[PDB]
């Protein structure tokens, strides 16, 4: 979870910066409109709606999520031992008593 | 049971061997049925089996001290 959180934080701008060539646009009579990027996105979405398809391609697992020891050790640092430390002795005693007798 | 375990691991070898020899798709039950022999009852047993079993599990039902002191106290109070 920590590793995927870090990856998502680092990957926010990966899909925003690059240009899109899936469709070509001429932009005539654009004067009088303050919005530029949102209008381009809406035009692209209109064209995609006219040409919508459901199929999608796969991606390499490592660039979706990956496990690293640097975060693993920190996760180990925030310990959460299930067994109650004050209760381990009692449990050990009762387990032994069960094992030896009955 | 220890004996049955040993023989069972033996046949577990055997099956694998034949799977390598005749074919990997042969089912264990099919193999053990076809190659079945009157010697299947050869459930090998020996002293070492007994000693292993004894030292492995189930020391007793009541051995350590319970039996002893109830025995002595019961005999004493029965006078």
């Amino acid at each position: 979870l920590k590793s995927v959180h870090r990856w998502l934080s680092a990957a926010d701008q990966s899909e925003v910066v690059p240009g899109n060539d899936n469709i070509e646009y001429f932009s005539i009579n654009e004067h009088g409109r303050r919005e530029e990027n949102r209008l381009r996105l809406k035009t692209l979405l209109q064209q995609d709606v006219v040409h919508e398809t459901k199929t999608s391609t796969s991606a390499a697992s490592e660039l979706t999520a990956v496990v690293t020891i640097n975060d693993l050790l920190e996760a180990c640092q925030e310990t959460k031992p299930s067994i109650s430390t004050s209760e381990l002795v009692k449990l050990r005693g009762i387990y032994d008593r069960f094992q030896k007798d009955r | 049971l220890n004996a049955m375990s040993r023989i069972a691991r033996m046949v577990e070898k055997k099956v694998s061997q034949h799977n390598e020899l005749t074919g990997e798709n042969i089912s264990t039950r099919r193999w053990f049925d076809k190659i079945a022999t009157k010697e299947d009852t050869k459930v090998v047993v020996k002293m070492e089996d007994f000693l292993k079993a004894q030292e492995q599990l189930t020391p007793s039902v009541s051995r350590a001290e319970l039996n002893h002191y109830e025995a002595v106290r019961a005999n004493f109070e029965g006078a």
